[PDB]
């Protein structure tokens, strides 16, 4: 979840 | 023998590299993209970190550049969690480094971003050519 990507961390979260 | 895409999907995401072998053995799409968001095996083995699966993949005609629905690329999602020698990979095999997402990052501003100074620098270097 610490990963800064956007909108798409509902996918690939994850860290 | 079912669904063999959903299946590789899952795999490279869990970094299950021999399951991923005997799915493209059995004729698993290796261009399989999910139905919602336009993800490839590639994106996710390269976001979870897994270089072993990105090399297979690549191998088997991944394309490197594919874009999911936020316009991220494999480049993208590697420079962002910060996986050095993927990006290495990932440059090697044709990516991309002006790709711009749906805001209009390129993988250079997700490293910036996630403090991955290493990888910004190489991602700079490639962009001059
Ligand atoms: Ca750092």
């Amino acid at each position: 979840k610490s990963i800064r990507i956007g909108p798409g961390q509902a996918f690939y979260a994850x860290p | 023998g079912s669904d063999l895409g959903k299946k590789l999907l899952e795999a490279a995401r869990a970094g299950q590299d021999d399951e991923v072998r005997i799915l493209m053995a059995n004729g698993a799409d290796v261009n399989a993209s999910d139905a919602d968001v336009g993800a490839t095996p590639l994106h996710l083995a390269a976001w979870a970190g897994h270089l072993e699966i990105v090399e297979v993949l690549l191998k088997t005609g991944a394309d490197v550049n594919a874009v999911d629905i936020w316009g991220l690329t494999p480049l993208h999602l590697a420079a962002a969690v910060g996986h050095l020698e993927i990006v290495e990979v990932l440059l090697k095999h044709g990516a991309d480094v002006n790709a711009q997402d749906k805001f209009g990052k390129t993988p250079f501003d997700l490293a910036i971003d996630n403090g991955n100074e290493d990888i910004a620098e190489v991602l700079q270097k490639a962009a001059k050519l």
